[PDB]
C-alpha cells in the first residue's frame, strides 16, 4: 500500500 | 520493503502511511534528529534504530512476506536479512496501532528546527 516510515 | 510496511501499516491502524506517518514529528519521514515529539514519534525513532542495525540489508528495497494468523503479524521465512527487517516492520506497526490514541495532526508536517536535542539508539 503505499509507503513511509 | 515500502510497500509490505505501507500495507502492514493501514491493516494495523486504518491509516494510509502516506500521508500520516512519512512526515511525522522528528522520526517518521527520512532519517531524523532531535527528541521524539510523542510515542507515535517514539515508534518511529525505535524503528530507524531497528533498520541501523542492519547495514547490509536494503530495507526500503528487500521485499518479504509475512502473512496474518487472524489478527497477528507472522513473518514469513525469506532470508536473513529479509526475516529482520519483517521483525523491525511489525514491531512499528504494533507501536502505532498502541499509539492511536495519542496520534496527534499538529505535528504532520512538522517543521525540521524544531527537532532539537540528543537520542542515541
Amino acid at each position: 500500500a503505499l509507503v513511509y516510515k | 520493503s515500502l510497500l509490505e510496511f505501507g500495507k502492514m501499516i493501514l491493516e494495523e491502524t486504518g491509516k494510509l502511511a502516506i500521508p500520516s506517518y512519512s512526515s511525522y514529528g522528528c522520526y517518521c519521514g527520512w532519517g531524523g534528529k532531535g527528541t521524539p515529539k510523542d510515542a507515535t514519534d517514539r515508534c518511529c525513532f525505535v524503528h530507524d534504530c531497528c533498520y541501523g542495525n542492519l547495514p547490509d540489508c536494503n530495507p526500503k528495497s528487500d521485499r518479504y512476506k509475512y502473512k496474518r494468523v487472524n489478527g497477528a503479524i507472522v513473518c514469513e521465512k525469506g532470508t536473513s536479512c529479509e526475516n529482520r527487517i519483517c521483525e523491525c516492520d511489525k514491531a512499528a506497526a504494533i507501536c502505532f496501532r498502541q499509539n492511536l490514541n495519542t496520534y496527534s495532526k499538529k505535528y504532520m508536517l512538522y517543521p525540521d528546527f524544531l527537532c532539537k536535542g540528543e537520542l542515541k539508539c
